[PDB]
């Protein structure tokens, strides 16, 4: 002491946040393009009349 | 990629399974009203009721 206060430093204590991955797992389907667009055709057909 | 002749042939397809099922649609519906209500009104534009 009198000059300063001498220490031990122990070790750090690091808390690393993540945000796990959650929703990813529905979207199982990874595309890696280079045309403009993404184009979907849907399409339906009642066959319930009478 | 489809020819004229192939749309025209998908269209035709598709029509004959719309039919057949239609058909079948209206067996299950006069069914249905036979086991129910033990009668069937039979309608249309193009039939009178009975």
């Amino acid at each position: 002491a009198g000059l300063y206060t001498t220490y031990q430093l122990l070790e750090v204590q690091r808390k690393l946040k993540t945000l796990p991955a959650f929703f990813l797992q529905w979207f199982p389907r990874q595309i890696n393009f280079q045309e403009d667009m993404i184009a979907f055709d849907k399409v339906i057909q009642d066959v319930t009349r009478v | 990629t489809l020819s004229i002749a192939q749309r025209r042939d998908r269209v035709i397809a598709y029509l004959l399974m719309k039919h057949r099922a239609m058909h079948e649609n209206t067996w299950e519906w006069m069914a249905a009203q036979a086991a129910q209500y033990g009668y069937v009104d039979v309608q249309g534009q193009d039939y009178p009721l009975v």
